[PDB]
């Protein structure tokens, strides 16, 4: 009974991060030890004529980005663990995330390590026009 | 190919919206095309769902620098025989709003301890994962008729894990700097460990030079077995699966070949006692 949500290639990384005290440090250490990035993300078929903003209500990828469903890019959503804030809520789940094409091999790792500019809504170091 | 780890156990006939689905597999079929997904304006997100996610299928075979391995060799388990604690869990089945997973009900240890927990699962919502009580039924059978009263005699997991840490600390403070759980068909016990175990790099106690065996979420501190009062998590435990040593039959039939003083009272603690006993006889004779 029930419907599978995962593939066997993700078992090791998800099990490791699901038991960790610090899951974010666990995933970065997993990658640093040669471990494969989390796969089976929700990659979107989109026009690539979007605004380029980082977190959007609809896919907004430009020609240098890939759009993904937000929950699928969140380590906490992928591992079914607590989100690291007092309210315990997610900023990616229920939204779409634009990831640079060069980093689309690891969408979970990208959102973990990067921040969105509060002023222009673009990723810092990847489209943020502010100084 | 798919795994049973994180299997969606809800009875909802539709899948998830692309923004809420943790994976491509769990996205509803309406949104799938060309090996990708599409956003369909007019088909909105679901803001009220509660989907039970199965914790059956964990695989602790990570190779990460500075993170000790949970599953140890027979030769390393032999060196740490003073740390051996037999462990078994009798579970109950998810029911009503979910079907397809087992939840911890009776946790048994070779120390003779049985702890009853409220049936609790990991339920996905539009905002997060809610660790909460779920509807459950004891396994359909007559050798599990003793589990029916336990459905109403359970304690909340925040209490159960404090009791586990306390029992292990009392038992192991003068015996070892570790815990080695001695298991038989480890699957469900590893699932049950998700409810009271945390892992990471090796740490030291906050009050002494001994290695840390316990963790506290409230203070983000680590403690050895001597200073863990009030701690809620078992930190960096070790374990071994006795079933994997080439035995052909079930636990009781292999145990009974070497020992005639541990009867099968059919309770979780009794299986944990038999598991450790068989491990002792097989390893040291
Ligand atoms: C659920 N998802 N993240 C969290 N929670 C509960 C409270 C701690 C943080
Ligand atoms: C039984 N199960 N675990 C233990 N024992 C007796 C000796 C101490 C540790
Ligand atoms: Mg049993
Ligand atoms: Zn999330
Ligand atoms: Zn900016
Ligand atoms: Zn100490
Ligand atoms: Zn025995």
């Amino acid at each position: 009974a029930g419907n599978a949500t995962e593939v066997p290639a993700n078992s090791t990384v998800l099990s490791f991060c699901a038991f960790a005290v610090d899951a974010a440090k666990a995933y970065k250490d997993y990658l640093a030890s040669g471990g494969q990035p989390i796969t089976n993300c929700v990659k979107m078929l989109c026009t690539h004529t979007g605004t380029g903003q980082a977190i959007t209500v609809t896919p907004e990828a430009n020609m240098d980005q890939e759009s993904f469903g937000g929950a699928s890019c969140c380590l906490y959503c992928r591992c079914h663990i607590d989100h690291p804030n007092p309210k315990g809520f997610c900023d990616l789940k229920g939204k779409y995330v634009q990831i640079p094409t060069t980093c689309a091999n690891d969408p979970v790792g990208f959102t973990l390590k990067n921040t969105v500019c509060t002023v222009c809504g673009m990723w810092k170091g990847y489209g943020c026009s502010c100084d | 190919n798919v795994t049973g780890l994180f299997k969606d156990c809800s009875k909802v006939i539709t899948g998830l919206h692309p923004t809420q689905a943790p994976t491509h597999l769990s996205v509803d079929t309406k949104f799938k095309t060309e090996g990708l997904c599409v956003d369909i304006p007019g088909i909105p997100k679901d803001m009220t769902y509660r989907r039970l996610i199965s914790m059956m299928g964990f695989k602790m075979n990570y190779q990460v620098n500075g993170y000790p391995n949970m599953f140890i060799t027979r030769e390393e388990a032999i060196r740490h025989v003073r740390a051996w604690i037999g462990f078994d869990v009798e579970g109950c089945h998810a029911t009503r709003e979910a079907v397809g997973t087992n939840l911890p009900l009776q946790l048994g240890f070779s120390t003779g301890v049985n702890l009853v927990a409220v049936p609790t699962g990991y339920v996905d919502t539009p905002n997060n994962t809610d660790f909460s009580r779920v509807s459950a039924k004891p396994p359909p059978g007559d050798q599990f008729k003793h589990l029916i009263p336990l459905m109403y005699k359970g304690l909340p997991w925040n209490v159960v894990r404090i009791k586990i840490v306390q029992m292990l600390s009392d038992t192991l403070k003068n015996l070892s700097d570790r815990v080695v759980f001695v298991l038989w068909a480890h699957g469900f016990e590893l699932t049950s460990m998700k409810y009271f175990v945390k892992i990471g790099p090796e740490r030291t106690c906050c009050l002494c030079d001994r290695r840390a065996t316990c963790f506290s979420t409230a203070s983000d501190t680590y403690a050895c077995w001597h200073h863990s009062i009030g701690f809620d998590y078992v930190y960096n435990p070790f374990m071994i699966d006795v079933q994997q040593w080439g035995f052909t039959g079930n636990l009781q039939s292999n145990h009974d070949l070497y020992c005639q003083v541990h009867g099968n009272a059919h309770v979780a603690s009794c299986d944990a006692i038999m598991t450790r006993c068989l491990a002792v006889h097989e390893c040291f004779v």
